[PDB]
């Protein structure tokens, strides 16, 4: 396995915008689901 | 009579038992001086302090299941 | 090679990591459904057009921020990455076993996500209290989705807890006492039997509580000869320890925050802080029915249960002096990881202290059910485990990824979440005491001043967490390598460098007696 | 029956780089297969039940 | 009820909640003395150059630490427990009356000598009078004796509830198959408003109490107007 | 490495268990509420394949590769006391429960235990033979233990035989128990206490008769040393727990109880 | 050692099973059958039983087990 | 009336607690009837009973007992 | 090792001591003594006492322990 800052982690820091991106829809997607879940509840 | 006195037999929050315990007593009583053709007024004080303490749904079901068979204290 | 290490690891550092991972995912659910709840009551009416819908929300909110953020960072983030680390021991002693402690949690959080969509969700309270949590008032899926939920992350964490207690007993160097482990390790074995004591009495009452729901048993129905009032008892059993657990790693991340921002080489009173950690684990599960003076128990038993709980102040407040008296006299580093524990000691003592006036039965009428109790343990709890896990975070964060921070954006990170939580929690206070009840979608016209405050708190608080994420983002971004931290020779976690090889310590250690 | 565990310790210490759930040969790797298919199918058809029931 | 911008607690209308008042007021000067020296000795640590790093000696100081807290919590378990068996100690009540919690109302039995009962429905925002209150008002009041000790019982026919007035110092929990008993006593005629106090559903926050205390004389007036 | 301890492969085990429990719980939701048992048949499926290929694993390691150094020892006996602890706390809450409803009966059952309407089984008759049966299989195991320490091949496959054979017929016995029992758990508070608190037993007892075959064909094929025998270990304190868990029902819901 | 638990297994432990077998085996006959009254806190149902018709026990004895309704 | 029928709540060779259950439950019957001036006729079984089973010597150390104020047992 | 069971003796045990010590100080203090009823069962004398006058108990307290005949 490969050692060192930046590779001792499931994602990659390689490229910050990419990362950017990575963490957007991870951190987004978890706040978001809440929200979505109430319009689900609310649509029935 | 106002309403039921203090029991030191049931002197804490939970009454569940005074209001059971009374229940049964009268209905005992109540057996017990019709079976002889005596005289039901003996069992007043019981009726009262029942009816003073126990919700009307708890004593309508009761009873409903002494005329059903399936009462489950011993009267 | 990626699915090998990350989906079939045996390695601790890696598995804390997932850990950390999965509890900020996890964080940031817990912030949306918070901000739900305070949007709804943020204007007098009704926001939502569904009150069951809000009971939800509330119930999902504690779940999530209990059961997925704060135990599975303190515990399965900094108690993995830090406890091997802090004895020089290789792993944990059932690698493979940690492993799956891990893997339970996104089924867990799965199933309470399936809980929410199926029928009208569990709109039950975190509590889950029959009747209403019962086949009746809630028919169909989901409080049988909650409970599974319950049951899968309680494996997780009893099989974490005979892991670490496994690890810290059995993996240190042959010469190190348990009187020479760092306070961290102590409090998470503590934590450890809290949870190996408290989680199965839980499983058993909610395994009644889904019996009586779908196997036709009246453990908890009066029809029966059952007692709503047994599952509370069952519940709290486990419930005044789970509040135990979730503050006793932040004591230790604490006491070592206090203690490397002061440039001291260890902590005030060491043997004093093992006494009244032991002893507030120890006190903690003979308190449990201060959460049941309202239900109806014997005078006499109040009693006992107030006086009880007063105890828990005597070793408390060794602790608190004891961070006091390791500043005192510090060269001190106005560090970020710093103001997070000083923020800590204080809030916590807020909480702390409304958590004795609540202690006495009498004056707990008035105040039970009341936001008087959600004031007191959004400071305890709330800020208390969140400050602690944000200063353990700013403090190890340069350890655990080989990045430093920017201590500026940091500072200003602290600020805002000082005045967001303050603003949102110091006025349940006079909400609690003027008698608005917990657990309520709207209010009665007379609060609406100091829930609008609370609900324009919430929304500062929010701005904190997006910061955080960028302040996450802006460090691995710029790629600034540590070289060098202070106080190693105090702090062997740092000493393998940062971030530390996959295996360390496979040479343990030279320590002499 | 026989002492033959000294046979499987030279098995399962062969210097071969396989992990030890797959080092006692091709049935490992079936027994493995079936698992993990079961495992993920299962998940999916969970996902598909949690779907359907999220609707009336 | 509550009043806008309050900051404490309602009005004592009972001996009982006067008796609760002076003793928060008691323990919350504690409160702001022990916050405040928690602060103030942050603050006192944070702000000298000079240094003390070498290990520091902690015997004597934890006396000091389990003493003096082991004090300030018997003054205050004293009093708290001394309220605590005056709220349970032995009352000749002169009336009983039993309350049932349901999904989402209250109803109320006087049953000492008539079988009276009814229900109490909170009014509807929609349906309120001219200067009446918003989820407090309810279509029949808990009509009692004020300066007389009455004996509630509390009860459920579904699930937990709980019967709460803040001014009077109550709230006991309303459990299907047991009877809470708690005692009542006002000092004062008027209306006492409180709201259910175990979440029991999607109308918990829409069920409220509201006792009428009137003198004797109009109490039995209104029981005598029942039949 | 220079200490004792062990590096483990990387498994997939822990996914495969961690999907087994989501599938298992799912499964016994999609069984109460959409009237379907196959995710339960598929989880219960998986679970049974994790725990063989785990355990295999972990014999693989110990008797086949030499990683069960005393220190790794050590800490799989503080590993499994803790797992007994655990274990010993869930029972605790179900005696919790039988002594809440037992010792305050309810007016719904007649105000008296055992309530209304409930014929409890004679304790001196299958109960008691249970009780002979499981304490004599505690004498048995003990005769294994030394068997084993004392180099015995034969005697230690004697006594272990006669040990799961008196597992066999508590299980069997209690199978007959329940059948003929008179009341069910939809009986109140007395048949949910009655069969959860004993349900839970009896899963224990067939749990720890599982154990026992397992160690047993271990012994048949040469795995234990009479030094170093952990699973056997384990699996004797495991099946004193399940003796002692017991007698405390027998004593507390059979005798007492009755 | 072995020996002395072996005595305890063959000298005291099975004897006594066997007395306990002899016991049981004796009383074994079965019981009259006690009147059918439907008390409402015995055969409870607030959901049916997700197998049979709903309305058996997991292993419901037709001899000794009446529905809600009476014996079978 | 013969004698005192057998009683499955004392079905043993000891029959102390019948003889003491029924002098209890007659003197219990009578201050119940004696009180309101009801009839102690409706207490016949219990006395009927008692009569037939307790010792003469029992029965005359209980009623100078509850004379003196030293009967220990509930009337 | 003896550190650790010091550390139970002044860290539990004597703390345990120091608040029952606490709870029955503050329970202390004489209670009303009950009316005297000569009652049959109590107070029983088939043979003198080999001390004292032959009807008062070895540890007789005036105040709370009443002879055959009732308080002194
Ligand atoms: C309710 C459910 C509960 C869910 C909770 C979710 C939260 C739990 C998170 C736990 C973490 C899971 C990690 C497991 C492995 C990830 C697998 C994966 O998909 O990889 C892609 C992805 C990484 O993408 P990458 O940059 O291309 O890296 C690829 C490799 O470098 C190069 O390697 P490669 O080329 O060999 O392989 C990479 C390749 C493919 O490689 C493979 O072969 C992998 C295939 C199997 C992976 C399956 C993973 C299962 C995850 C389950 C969730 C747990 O991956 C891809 O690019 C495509 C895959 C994309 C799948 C999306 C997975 C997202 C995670 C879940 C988010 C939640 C969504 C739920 C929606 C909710 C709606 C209601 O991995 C991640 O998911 C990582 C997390 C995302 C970034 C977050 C950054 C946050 C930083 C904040 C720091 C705070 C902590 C401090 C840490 C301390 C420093 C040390
Ligand atoms: C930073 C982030 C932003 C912060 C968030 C902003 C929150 C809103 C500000 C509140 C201002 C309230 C106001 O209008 O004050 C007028 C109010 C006018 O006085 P008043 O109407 O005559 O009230 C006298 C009552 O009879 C007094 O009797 P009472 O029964 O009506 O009042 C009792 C009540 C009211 O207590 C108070 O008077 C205010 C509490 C002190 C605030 C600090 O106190 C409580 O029980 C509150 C519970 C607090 C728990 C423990 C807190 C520890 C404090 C930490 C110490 C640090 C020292 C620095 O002035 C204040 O008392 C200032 C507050
Ligand atoms: C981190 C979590 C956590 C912590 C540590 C605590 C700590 C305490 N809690 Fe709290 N509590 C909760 C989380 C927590 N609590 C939660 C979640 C609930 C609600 C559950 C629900 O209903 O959903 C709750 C509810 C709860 C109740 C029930 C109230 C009700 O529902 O009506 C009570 C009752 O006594 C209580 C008391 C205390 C006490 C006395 C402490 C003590 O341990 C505090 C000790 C600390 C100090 C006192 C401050 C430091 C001390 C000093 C500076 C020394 C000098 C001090 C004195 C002399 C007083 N809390
Ligand atoms: C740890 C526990 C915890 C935390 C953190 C919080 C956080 C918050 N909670 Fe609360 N809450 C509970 C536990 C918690 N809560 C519980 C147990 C209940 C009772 C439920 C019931 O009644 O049944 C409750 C109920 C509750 C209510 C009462 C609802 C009602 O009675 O109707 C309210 C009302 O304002 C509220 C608000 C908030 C807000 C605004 C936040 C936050 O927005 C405050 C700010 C904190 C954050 C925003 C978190 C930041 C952390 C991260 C994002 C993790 C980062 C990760 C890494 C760095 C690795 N919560
Ligand atoms: C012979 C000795 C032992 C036998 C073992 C039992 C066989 C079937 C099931 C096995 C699992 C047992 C565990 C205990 C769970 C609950 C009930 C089991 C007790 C039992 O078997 O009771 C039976 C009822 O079973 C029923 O309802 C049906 C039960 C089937 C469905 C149970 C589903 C519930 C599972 C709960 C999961 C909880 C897991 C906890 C994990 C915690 C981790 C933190 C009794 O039969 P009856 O006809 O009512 O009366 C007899 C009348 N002649
Ligand atoms: C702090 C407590 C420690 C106890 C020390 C006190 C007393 C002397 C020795 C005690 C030995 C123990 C038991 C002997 C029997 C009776 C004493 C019981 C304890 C006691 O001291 O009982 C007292 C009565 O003592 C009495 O009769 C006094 C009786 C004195 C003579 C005792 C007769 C000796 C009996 C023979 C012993 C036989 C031993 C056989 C050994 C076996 C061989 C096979 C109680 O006082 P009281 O006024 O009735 O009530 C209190 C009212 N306020
Ligand atoms: C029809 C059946 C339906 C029921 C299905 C449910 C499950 C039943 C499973 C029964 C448990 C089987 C456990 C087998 C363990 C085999 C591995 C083993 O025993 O491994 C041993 C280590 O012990 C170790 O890991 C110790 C491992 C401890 C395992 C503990 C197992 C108890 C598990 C209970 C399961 C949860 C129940 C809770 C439910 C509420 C290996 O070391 P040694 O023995 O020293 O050998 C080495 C020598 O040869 C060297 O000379
Ligand atoms: C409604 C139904 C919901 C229930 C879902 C069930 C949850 C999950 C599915 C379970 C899948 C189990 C698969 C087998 C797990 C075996 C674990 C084990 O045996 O772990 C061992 C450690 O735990 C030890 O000993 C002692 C600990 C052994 C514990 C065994 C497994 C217990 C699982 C359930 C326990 C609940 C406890 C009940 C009390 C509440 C070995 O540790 P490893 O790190 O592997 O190796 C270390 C190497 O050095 C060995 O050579
Ligand atoms: C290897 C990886 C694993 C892959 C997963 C396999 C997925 C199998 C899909 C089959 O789906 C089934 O369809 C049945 C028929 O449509 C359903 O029957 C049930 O539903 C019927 C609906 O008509 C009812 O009559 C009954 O409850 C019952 O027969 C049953 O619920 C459902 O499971
Ligand atoms: C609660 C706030 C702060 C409390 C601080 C209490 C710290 C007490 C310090 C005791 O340490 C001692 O200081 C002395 C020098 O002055 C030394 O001479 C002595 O050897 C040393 O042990
Ligand atoms: C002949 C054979 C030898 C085993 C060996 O050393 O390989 C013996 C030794 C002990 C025997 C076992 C034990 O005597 C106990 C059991 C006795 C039963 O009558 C048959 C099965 C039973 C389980 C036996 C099977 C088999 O005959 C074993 C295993
Ligand atoms: Cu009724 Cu809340
Ligand atoms: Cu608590
Ligand atoms: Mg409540
Ligand atoms: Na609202």
């Amino acid at each position: 396995y490969e050692e060192g800052p930046g590779k001792n982690i499931p994602f990659s820091v390689e490229n910050k915008w990419r990362l950017l991106a990575m963490m957007t829809l991870f951190f987004g997607s978890g706040f978001a689901a809440p929200f979505f879940i109430v319009r689900h509840q609310l649509l029935k | 009579y106002q309403t039921a006195p203090f029991d030191s037999r049931f002197p804490n929050q939970n009454q569940t038992r005074n209001c059971w315990q009374n229940y049964l007593d009268f209905h005992r009583c109540e057996k017990a001086m019709t079976a002889k053709g005596g005289d039901v007024s003996v069992c007043e004080w019981y009726r009262r302090v029942y009816k003073s303490l126990c919700p009307i749904s708890w004593v309508s079901t009761w009873d409903d299941r002494r005329a059903e068979g399936t009462f489950p204290g011993k009267i | 090679m990626f699915i090998n290490r990350w989906l079939f690891s045996t390695n601790h550092k890696d598995i804390g990591t997932l850990y950390l991972l999965f509890g900020a995912w996890a964080g940031m659910v817990g912030t949306a459904l918070s901000l739900l709840i305070r949007a709804e009551l943020g204007q007098p009416g009704t926001l939502l057009g569904d009150d069951q819908i809000y009971n939800v929300v509330v119930t999902a909110h504690a779940f999530v921020m209990i059961f997925f953020m704060v135990m599975p960072i303190m515990i399965g983030g900094f108690g993995n990455w830090l406890v091997p680390l802090m004895i020089g021991a290789p792993d944990m002693a059932f690698p493979r076993m940690n492993n799956m402690s891990f893997w339970l949690l996104p089924p867990s959080f799965l199933l309470l996500l399936a809980s929410s969509m199926v029928e009208a969700g569990a709109g039950t309270g975190w509590t889950v209290y029959p009747p209403l949590a019962g086949n009746l008032a809630h028919a169909g899926a989901s409080v049988d989705l909650t409970i599974f939920s319950l049951h899968l992350a309680g494996v997780s964490s009893i099989l974490g807890a005979i892991n670490f207690i496994t690890t810290i007993i059995n993996m240190k160097p042959p010469a190190m006492s348990q009187y020479q482990t760092p306070l961290f390790v102590w409090s998470v074995m503590i934590t450890a039997v809290l949870l190996l004591l408290s989680l199965p009495v839980l499983a058993a009452g909610i395994t009644m509580l889904l019996t009586d729901r779908n196997l036709n048993t009246t453990f908890f129905d009066p029809a029966g000869g059952g007692d709503p009032i047994l599952y509370q008892h069952l519940f709290w059993f486990f419930g005044h320890p789970e509040v135990y657990i979730l503050i006793l790693p932040g004591f230790g991340m604490i006491s070592h925050i206090v203690t490397y921002y002061s440039g001291k080489k260890e902590p005030f009173g060491y043997m004093g802080m093992v006494w009244a950690m032991m002893s507030i684990g120890f006190l903690g599960f003979i308190v449990w029915a201060h959460h049941m003076f309202t239900v109806g128990m014997d005078v006499d038993t109040r009693a006992y249960f107030t006086s009880a709980t007063m105890i828990i102040a005597i070793p408390t407040g060794v602790k608190v002096f004891s961070w006091l008296a390791t500043l005192h006299g510090g060269n001190i580093k106005w560090s970020p990881a710093m103001m997070w524990a000083l923020g800590f000691i204080f809030l916590f003592t807020v909480g702390g202290l409304t958590g004795i006036v609540l202690a006495n039965s009498s004056l707990d009428i008035v105040l039970h059910d009341t936001y008087y109790v959600v004031a007191h343990f959004h400071y305890v709890l709330s800020m208390g485990a969140v400050f602690a896990i944000m200063g353990g975070f700013v403090h190890w964060f340069p350890l655990f990824s080989g990045y430093t921070l920017n201590d500026t954006w940091a500072k200003i990170h602290f600020a805002i979440m000082f005045v967001g939580v303050n603003m949102t929690f110091f006025p349940q206070h006079f909400l609690g005491l003027s008698g608005m009840p917990r657990r309520y979608s709207d209010y009665p016209d007379a609060y609406t001043m100091w829930n609008t405050i609370s609900s324009m708190g919430s929304f500062i608080s929010l701005t904190a967490v997006m910061l955080m994420v960028f302040i996450i983002w802006e460090a691995f971004a710029s790629k600034r390598e540590v070289l060098t931290v202070d106080l190693t020779t105090t702090n062997l976690e740092w000493l393998n460098g940062c971030p530390p090889p996959y295996h360390t310590f496979e040479e343990p250690t030279y320590v002499n007696l | 029956f026989e002492n033959r565990v000294a046979e499987k310790q030279k098995l399962f210490q062969e210097d071969n780089g396989l992990p030890v759930h797959l080092k006692g040969g091709a049935t490992d790797n079936i027994l493995y297969r079936v698992t993990m298919t079961l495992c993920l199918g299962g998940t999916l058809y969970s996902l598909y039940c949690l779907g359907w029931a999220s609707f009336p | 009820m509550a009043y806008p911008m309050q900051l404490g607690f309602q009005d004592a209308t009972s001996p009982i909640m006067e008796e609760l008042l002076h003793f928060h007021d008691h323990t919350l000067m504690i409160v702001f003395l022990i916050s405040s020296l928690v602060l103030y000795i942050i603050s006192l640590m944070l702000t000298t150059k000079l240094t003390h790093t070498s290990t520091m000696d902690a015997q004597e100081v934890e006396t000091i630490w389990t003493i003096l807290p082991a004090i300030i919590l018997i003054l205050i378990a004293l009093p708290s427990l001394r309220i605590l068996y005056m709220m349970d100690e032995i009352n000749n009540p002169s009336l009983t009356v039993k309350t049932m919690g349901h999904q989402w109302y209250w109803s109320y039995e006087y049953t000492d000598y008539e079988d009276l009962s009814f229900d109490s429905y909170m009014i509807p925002t929609s349906e309120l009078k001219p200067g009446e209150l918003r989820l407090l008002e309810v279509d029949n009041r808990v009509v009692l004796p004020m300066e007389m000790t009455i004996r509630m019982l509390v009860s459920s026919e579904d699930v937990l509830h709980s019967w709460a007035v803040p001014s009077l110092g109550l709230k006991t929990d309303a459990i299907p198959g047991r009877l809470n008993q708690t005692t009542l006593m006002s000092s004062r005629p008027g209306l006492y408003y409180g709201q259910c106090s175990e979440i029991c559903g999607s109308n918990h926050s829409f069920m409220p109490i509201v006792l009428e205390l009137v003198p004797l004389k109009y109490f039995e007036k209104w029981s005598a107007s029942m039949l | 490495q220079t200490h004792a301890y062990h590096m483990v492969n990387p498994s997939p085990w822990p996914l495969t268990g961690a999907l087994s429990a989501l599938l298992m719980t799912s499964g016994l939701t999609m069984w109460f509420h959409f009237n379907s048992m196959t995710l339960l048949m598929i989880g219960l499926t998986t679970n049974m394949l994790t725990m063989y290929q785990w355990w295999r694993d972990v014999i693989r390691e110990s008797t086949f590769q030499g990683h069960h150094t005393p220190a790794v020892q050590k800490g799989l006996r503080y590993g499994m006391i803790l797992f007994i602890i655990s274990e010993v706390l869930f029972f605790t809450g179900f005696f919790w429960a039988f002594y809440h409803s037992s010792l305050a009966p309810t007016p719904e059952l007649g105000g008296c235990w055992p309530p209304t309407g409930i014929h409890p089984l004679n304790p001196l008759e299958v109960p008691l033979l249970n009780t002979s049966v499981l304490l004599a299989s505690g004498v048995s195991i003990t005769w294994a233990h030394h068997s084993l320490m004392e180099g015995d091949r034969k005697h230690m496959l004697q006594a272990l035989f006669i040990t799961i054979t008196l597992g066999v017929y508590f299980t069997l016995l209690q199978a007959s128990e329940y059948y003929e029992a008179p009341f069910t758990i939809s009986d109140g508070v007395y048949g949910s206490t009655f069969f959860v608190a004993t349900g839970f037993h009896g899963l224990h007892v067939i749990i720890g008769s599982t154990f026992l075959i397992v160690c047993f064909f271990r012994q048949l094929k040469f795995h234990f040393t009479s030094n170093h025998h952990f699973g056997f270990e384990a699996a004797a304190w495991y099946w004193h727990f399940v003796d002692v868990v017991w007698l405390f029902l027998y004593v507390s819901i059979y005798w007492w109880g009755s | 050692g072995a020996r002395t638990w072996r005595f305890l297994t063959f000298g005291l432990a099975l004897p006594s099973v066997a007395l306990c077998t002899l016991n049981s085996w004796l009383h074994s006959g079965h019981r009259e059958r006690p009147a059918f009254i439907p008390y409402h806190h015995l055969r409870i149902r607030t959901k049916p039983f997700s197998w049979g018709d709903g309305n058996h026990t997991f292993f419901h004895n037709p001899r000794v087990n009446p529905l809600p309704t009476g014996y079978e």
